[PDB]
């Protein structure tokens, strides 16, 4: 009766913490998934009063990408408009 | 032991398989494109 | 008497529930990394996306 | 299904006096022994077999006996308003006084006059024949009620035994005081009530004080006030035998109910609604508010705050119309309450009672009517504190040996000082023990 | 709404208050006699009726005579309100009887019958507070008191 | 013919059965003097199940009246139709249990038990058919389970060939009245998994939810929630007092519901309940009683049935209606929640039907159903007795009579049996 | 006060966790219903074409 | 004198509260492991469908 | 056979559907106890569709009323026939919206919509064969607003495949009571462009202009206005209850009326509306109720059609009268009309016509309109938007409590379009 206690309470235990670890998990993958869907449709949004000579070149008339001129075609576009 | 391991690899992949660089980069541009 | 099938009956019922437990752990893991799995292809997706149309200029896939 | 009272000592006495009339105004009995013939409140004939017995033709008598050294009080009582109330054989008046001595009250005189205490008492139980339980009213601060009362309590104990035995007893406050032996008498009556008597009912008499300055809204209350609210609280215990009550208890429900352990017997005491006639009509008197407000630590009958204990288990008697709804919801709430916390030794530990009579008020009294009632009793281990507070100044007092000279010319010695001193430290021991 | 809310269920009803501060202590008792001889077994008995004016209700106690053949029982009927009239009963919720429906204290006439639960009780006499308490209120006569 | 004998164990149990026999014999017609004054014949040609006519149709209940209260013997005597019983079955003590199961079945167990025995044997043999014994009692108690639970040990010793029916209230942490409740709880439970044939587990706090919403009471006094227990009772004997289209005796329920000889531990439940203000506004029809009684809030149990699966369940129905439509929603409430019965028992649901409705309605039913939620309730107070066991509290008034430790550990253990037992068929 | 400020927010934060997966599991015994019965009318549309 | 009692009674609701939220993640683990089994039969059941 | 909910919201929606709960029972003669007098036996055959049978000619409504304050409930109590409602279908607030739309949507929402969506699901259960909802409300207030959006989103969710028609009285800056209607009422839009199915568009201006020139009121009252919308919400529904020469069920009207998945805000109107003093100068024949019915002045909105052209409109005559005489006024209307009527549809116009007029009248008609020029409301409120907006006024209250920023533009995105769709179709 002791083991059998014992295993139960382990498989209970070990269920518990794997709910609770990919609950936690799960809830921070839907928040960086909540903020990327709001920029998807504020893009959407924006492009309404665009013209669609920006419509169609919205940039211009070989190694990786660093995280400080990362936005640069976007800055294009918005002085464009300004 | 080894199956717990295996799990703690397999949530870090799975929460790190996009960059802190990608989230920072999702909000500057959420802000900027709201303006 | 009456003890001793109680104790052969523990052992069926340790038997069973050794079976029980150990399958339904297995089968609640595998739904739900299935889930996160499907989770994170739907953020592979989205992210593709938003450096294909605002500022990509490459986009990338992880090994798995 | 009848329990016997025993007063002894000058602070016993008097709350016998306050206990006997407000048992007869509520039985309907007058002053002088019968119940009159044209105005009948009686709810149920036989009502009053807890308390008076009939004689012959329609004369009724407690199961109570007064027993002091000192005359003037039995005396005057005897002189007082109820003379044909009580039977003149239960009346033990002595010669001379005790005198704050422990060791006078118990071994002088004491060996006197207990023969004949037990001998009527003897007669009285056996007059009796559902005989439930004893009820002792005394104060250990003093001489009498010390020695006297000890040395009666163990004699009964050796003749009867099994049957409970409910001690409310008055103990020294830590300011309020009137003597100067008091932690010698107090000690040295603990050391045996603490093994003879099954349920000690703690009170105080600056607690009571402030309560009734504080509700009542009296600035300068005296006894008869504490008289009478005392009385009130052991009417309102008694009620579930002498009425009738859709859930009711006995005697031995307070012994299953409220004593986990043979040596933790020390019981905290609370009563509500106490209001006076001013705010009576205009305040709202329902179950919720008037068991909130039979818990704060200002409405408890003696000086200890609960907060730095953890209750063990709590019995509350409800008076008057009282439903089992409304009781069990408040007791849903104190329990989901977190400034009070029980310990994990009982998950469970209330024990909750209700009848039908509503609290009865003395004409003149200082309390108005009310619908309802409720009286708790509980443990904890604020009893403990206050045995620790009253240890340290009885070894600080005895370290100079001082007022040993009279106990040692009375016949007595230093070693049961030094054994109950032991017994308390004891005592302190095993409370902070359980409390874990 | 308020019940769900919390409020004091006395309040819910109201109007009981100023009836028991007026009449907390006030009882009409009765001498009842029922006569059964016409049944197999046992006699006509006596008993007493209590009316509480604090409530309204009634209790019936049984007297019980010195070597009689009954089993000593303080009580005969429990405190409370007397139908005084017959309800079409529900297996779930048992009847709620009002004032109307119930007995008054001007229900006594000292000389009447009382059908008590289908027992045809006979009461005949009552007390001196009862009757001066009739002479005050109900304007009664010396004579129906008698 | 068939004879339920009825006994009434300590205070709760006294309380409840002065109820049921209100109920019955209100529904058999009689006055509270004890003389029929019923309409129809219907009532008289079962009459011999609970009553005895003595002289003069001054009808006696076959009734039992055990405890150690005088004052409980003064309320059943005071309480309407309180004076129909037997002053000869009025076997009470004088010293009281005082809230001790050691006391309750021990001390003063062995002087008034022989006395308790003979006289259930007189009426035993006054009987011609004995069918069963059924008994009300309370489980934390004193003098409602220990003695009970004596006289429960004592009967099946004496008449090994009966069913066994015990309306036994289980307490909870919520509602609690004593301190001892675990103590008196898991002895009562020990005894009653090998003594009791049945057992139909009640709660005051279900029944206080159920008055709650249901009847949309505002101040449910105990006169109100004794009512729906002794509505469950009278119902339970529908098919043997009247006639009906499928009988069932208690043997034939048992059989139907009990597929090990220890799981009887059957939750019950009544309808339609529903308050006085709508009975106007509201339908009646048996697919609307059928979803009253499907949901756990019309339980008469603290325990959520959607927290574990039904092993068996059964119905009876009051009133003149349709089998067919019985039998088509019976299949429904199987089919459409499957998940919550067991796949290795077909047809998990017992129906059957009664050709009388009580007085004052028009067509009832009594739901009683052996499902493993239970194990939830058992696990509370095994968990309440462990705690409390851990340093062996309120333990010596238990020793000081004569109780050891060594049954302590069995009722321990046995109710580990149950719960593991439960847990296995889940 | 600021560790009881921080417990308290802690306690609504889990409190209204608690209320959301109540209604969770009201949506998903709902769901059950919903499929179960869906599940018995394919079964008998299976039977009735084969 | 005034500090201290207002510095005890704070400990105590301090005390008060932690005990609530720890019956609180209690709750909510239970809640979990409900939602996940009901999970586990609406897969089974969309299965069958 | 088809059954159409019925749900109000708010204290607008709770008291118009309080007067048309009056209006329909009198219609089909039943007293305001519950019971049937009337004398047409036609009244009973189809009054399924609204009431259900309790017990004896007992009828109850198949209504829900919903708000968060207890005023409302105890208006409706105490106007006359309130004592026909089933007292279990009150669900029921206690703190009260606020007139915030973040309180109705996301507040109290959250913990109501359980409850009030079981007891919906029962009643909808209840019945055989559904045809759709009824819900009415407002689309100024905070909980006729986010609690109506909230409730049929999710009745669109559970019920993918069944009708609603929803009963909306929209804010005008000519008649304002609150300050934020353009913030609630752009908010609710954005979720009726897609649950709902079909959405009566009612204003208060239109209704006092209605009382005063042809009714020729003094001093009209709410109770008048809700009466006067009785009348057309009755009498879209009659051909469900009522035979007819040529019926048309809520369905083929809506197939008929919506041409493509997003332009479902129709326009209504009822006639006659004339003073009783002129009742006795007119004549009623079918082309005299044609001029009445395409009056613009009788349109039950604040939306001249002459800016704008129809794209379908349909009549719903009630009484006996000539199929030939109303299809050739029609035709004639639509001849004159011409340049009023889009180009790319032939026949813009659908009749229909049931055989039981209104009592009292032995003829009446219902005009249904969904015409372009319904866009100059929402320009009218979207313009009052972005002038709040622009200075994020009033923005705090909504911010603090749940929703962000860009729902907002999300809504005005959605209201832009869809002006610029109407637009486009002119
Ligand atoms: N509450 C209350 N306490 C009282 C009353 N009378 C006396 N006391 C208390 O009892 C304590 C001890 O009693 P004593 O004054 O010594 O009288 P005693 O107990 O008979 O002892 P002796 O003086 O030897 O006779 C005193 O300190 C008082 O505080 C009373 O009427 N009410
Ligand atoms: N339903 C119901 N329960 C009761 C009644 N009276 C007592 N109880 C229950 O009985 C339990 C305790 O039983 P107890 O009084 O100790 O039985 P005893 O052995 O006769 O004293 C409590 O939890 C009460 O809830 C009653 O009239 N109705
Ligand atoms: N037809 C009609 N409209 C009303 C009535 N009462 C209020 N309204 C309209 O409803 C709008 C206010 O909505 P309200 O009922 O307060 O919304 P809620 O507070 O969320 O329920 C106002 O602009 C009024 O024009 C009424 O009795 N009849
Ligand atoms: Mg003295």
């Amino acid at each position: 009766k002791s083991s059998m206690d014992a295993f139960r309470a382990g498989q209970a235990e070990r269920l518990k913490q794997l709910s609770l670890a990919s609950s936690g998990a799960m809830e921070t993958l839907r928040g960086k998934l909540a903020v990327a869907e709001n920029v998807l449709k504020l893009a959407e949004l924006a492009r309404k009063y665009e013209t669609e000579q920006e419509k169609v070149l919205p940039f211009w008339n070989g190694s990786e990408v660093d995280e400080w001129d990362y936005l640069n075609c976007f800055f294009r576009r918005y002085n464009k408009a300004l | 032991r080894r199956a717990a391991e295996r799990e703690q690899e397999f949530w870090s992949r799975m929460t790190h398989v996009i960059s802190d660089k990608h989230t920072r980069v999702w909000g500057a541009l959420e802000k900027q494109l709201e303006k | 008497k009456r003890i001793t099938e109680q104790f052969k009956d523990l052992q069926s019922k340790f038997r069973h529930f050794e079976l029980v437990d150990t399958k339904k752990y297995k089968e609640v893991w595998g739904m739900k990394e299935a889930d996160v799995a499907a989770l994170v292809r739907q953020l592979l997706q989205a992210d593709k996306v938003l450096h294909e149309q605002q500022l990509g200029w490459d986009w990338r896939p992880p090994d798995d | 299904r009848e329990v016997i009272s025993i007063h002894i000592g000058q602070a016993g006495i008097q709350v016998g006096n306050a206990c006997w009339e407000l048992y007869c105004l509520e039985h309907g009995i007058q002053p002088d022994g019968q119940m009159p013939s044209d105005k009948t409140i009686g709810g149920g004939d036989d009502a009053f077999n807890t308390f008076f017995s009939e004689t012959g033709a329609g004369k009724h008598v407690p199961r109570c006996i007064f027993l002091d050294l000192e005359p003037t009080v039995v005396d005057e009582v005897r002189t007082g308003t109820y003379r044909q109330l009580f039977h003149p054989e239960q009346l033990i008046s002595g010669k001379e006084d005790a005198a704050n001595n422990f060791a006078r009250g118990h071994y002088t005189i004491g060996k006197e006059i207990v023969d004949l205490a037990l001998d009527r008492i003897r007669k009285l139980a056996d007059n009796c024949t559902g005989l439930q339980g004893f009820l002792v009213f005394n104060a250990v601060g003093g001489g009498t009620g010390s020695g006297l009362g000890s040395l009666l309590l163990e004699r009964l104990s050796v003749d009867y035994g099994k049957k409970s035995k409910l001690g409310f007893t008055v103990y020294p406050s830590p300011q309020v005081s009137t003597a100067v032996v008091e932690p010698y008498n107090s000690v040295l009556s603990t050391h045996s009530l603490l093994e003879h008597t099954d349920v000690a009912v703690m009170l105080d008499n600056e607690a009571i004080y402030d309560i009734c300055r504080r509700s009542l809204d009296i600035e300068r209350p005296t006894y008869t006030n504490l008289n009478r609210l005392i009385a009130q609280v052991i009417s309102s215990l008694t009620a579930s035998l002498r009425f009738d009550g859709a859930l009711n208890v006995d005697i031995t429900e307070f012994q299953t109910n409220l004593v986990p352990y043979p040596r933790i017997h020390f019981m905290l005491s609370s009563y509500a609604p106490i209001i006076s006639a001013e705010k009576a009509y205009h305040e709202q008197l329902s179950v919720a508010e008037i068991t909130n407000a039979a818990f704060e630590p200002a409405s408890m009958m003696v000086k200890c705050d609960p907060r730095h204990g953890k209750y063990m288990a709590c019995c509350l008697m409800y008076r008057g119309d009282v439903v089992p709804k409304d009781v069990n919801a408040s007791v849903a709430t104190i329990k989901t309450k977190r400034t009070i916390q029980f310990v994990d030794w009982c998950p469970t530990g209330f024990k909750c009672g209700i009848n039908y009579q509503p609290p009865t008020v003395v004409p003149g009294g200082d309390l108005a009517k009310v619908q309802r009632a409720v009286c708790m009793i509980s443990n904890s281990t604020a009893i403990g504190e206050i045995f620790s507070r009253l240890d340290h100044k009885f070894d600080l007092m005895y370290a100079k040996r001082a007022f040993v000279h009279w106990y040692v010319g009375e016949g007595m010695e230093e070693g049961e000082f030094s054994e109950a001193r032991e017994d308390l430290a004891a005592l302190e021991k095993d409370f902070e023990e359980v409390g874990a | 709404v308020e019940a769900r809310l919390g409020k004091p269920s006395h309040l819910l009803d109201g109007d009981r208050l100023r009836q028991f501060l007026e009449n907390n202590k006030k009882v009409l008792r009765f001498w009842c006699v029922w006569d059964e001889r016409t049944t197999m077994y046992g006699d006509r008995r006596p008993y007493v009726l209590h009316y509480y004016l604090e409530d309204d209700s009634v209790e019936v106690l049984e007297i019980n005579e010195n070597n009689s053949g009954r089993d000593p029982f303080p009580v005969f009927l429990k405190r409370g309100p007397l139908p005084k009239v017959a309800v079409k009963t529900n297996t779930t919720l048992n009847p709620k009887f009002r004032k109307d429906q119930c007995y008054n204290a001007g229900d006594f006439r000292l000389g009447l019958f009382i059908n008590v639960l289908g027992r045809d009780f006979y009461l005949h006499d009552a007390d001196t507070f009862t009757k001066q308490w009739y002479k005050d209120n109900l304007g009664y006569t010396d004579e129906e008191m008698s | 013919m068939r004879e339920i004998v009825h006994i009434q164990g300590g205070q709760c149990g006294n309380q409840i059965g002065a109820k049921f026999w209100e109920v019955v014999s209100d529904e058999h017609g009689i006055d509270p003097t004890g003389t029929y004054h019923g309409d129809s014949d219907l009532q008289l040609e079962r009459i011999n199940v609970y009553f005895n006519e003595a002289t003069g149709g001054r009808y006696v209940p076959r009734a039992i009246l055990m405890d150690l209260e005088p004052g409980t013997m003064d309320s059943v005597r005071s309480g309407p139709y309180g004076q129909i019983f037997r002053p000869d079955n009025f076997v009470f003590g004088q010293t009281g249990a005082g809230n001790n199961w050691a006391k309750g079945h021990y001390t003063e167990g062995a002087e008034l038990i022989d006395s308790v025995l003979d006289v259930v044997r007189k009426e035993a043999e006054s009987c011609d058919c004995l069918q069963g014994f059924q008994v009300c009692h309370s489980l934390g108690g004193g003098t409602g389970s220990g003695m009970g639970t004596l006289l429960i040990s004592k009967i099946r010793e004496e008449y090994p060939d009966r069913m066994m029916l015990t309306f036994s209230v289980v307490p909870s942490p919520k509602v609690s009245d004593t301190v001892v409740e675990p103590y008196n709880a898991t002895l009562s439970v020990h005894q009653l998994v090998e003594n009791a044939d049945e057992c139909m587990v009640l709660d005051n706090e279900a029944l206080y939810d159920i008055c709650f919403r249901t009847l949309k009471l505002t101040t449910p006094t105990f006169g109100d929630l004794n009512h729906l227990i002794s509505a469950v009772m009278s119902g339970i004997t529908c098919c043997l007092r009247f006639p009906g289209q499928l009988n069932a005796d208690l043997r034939k329920l048992a059989v139907n519901l009990i597929p090990f000889p220890r799981l009887h531990f059957f939750m019950v439940g009544f309808t339609p309940l529903t308050s006085r203000g709508s009975q106007q506004y509201r339908a009646l029809t048996v697919p609307e009683l059928t979803q009253q009684m499907w949901d756990a809030k019309n339980m008469m149990c603290a325990a959520d049935p959607r927290h574990g699966r039904y092993l068996t369940a059964s119905a009876l129905f009051r009133g003149r209606m349709s089998t067919k439509e019985v039998d088509e929603q019976m299949l429904n409430v199987q089919n459409k929640n499957s998940s919550y019965f067991v796949e290795w028992i077909p047809n998990n649901v017992k129906s059957s039907v009664c050709d009388i409705p009580p007085k004052g309605l028009k067509m009832s039913a009594t739901f009683i159903g052996n499902s493993t939620a239970i194990q939830e309730m058992f696990k509370r107070v095994s968990e309440q007795f462990t705690a409390m066991f851990r340093r062996k509290a309120f333990l010596h008034w238990y020793t000081g009579e004569g109780m050891d430790e060594m049954e302590f550990t069995e009722a321990e253990s046995n109710m580990n049996d149950l719960v593991s037992e439960y847990q296995q068929y889940q | 006060f600021q560790k009881k400020r921080r417990l308290e927010q802690q306690l609504e934060g889990q409190g209204k966790a608690i209320k959301g997966l109540t209604s969770a599991m009201g949506r998903l015994h709902v769901d059950l219903t919903r499929v179960n019965g869906l599940i018995a009318a394919n079964s008998a549309a299976r039977q009735a074409l084969a | 004198a005034k500090l201290d009692e207002t510095i005890s009674t704070l400990k105590l609701e301090n005390d008060m509260v932690s005990r609530q939220v720890k019956g609180s993640v209690e709750a909510r683990e239970k809640a979990l492991v409900d939602h996940d089994v009901l999970a586990l039969e609406v897969k089974r059941l969309r299965d069958i469908l």
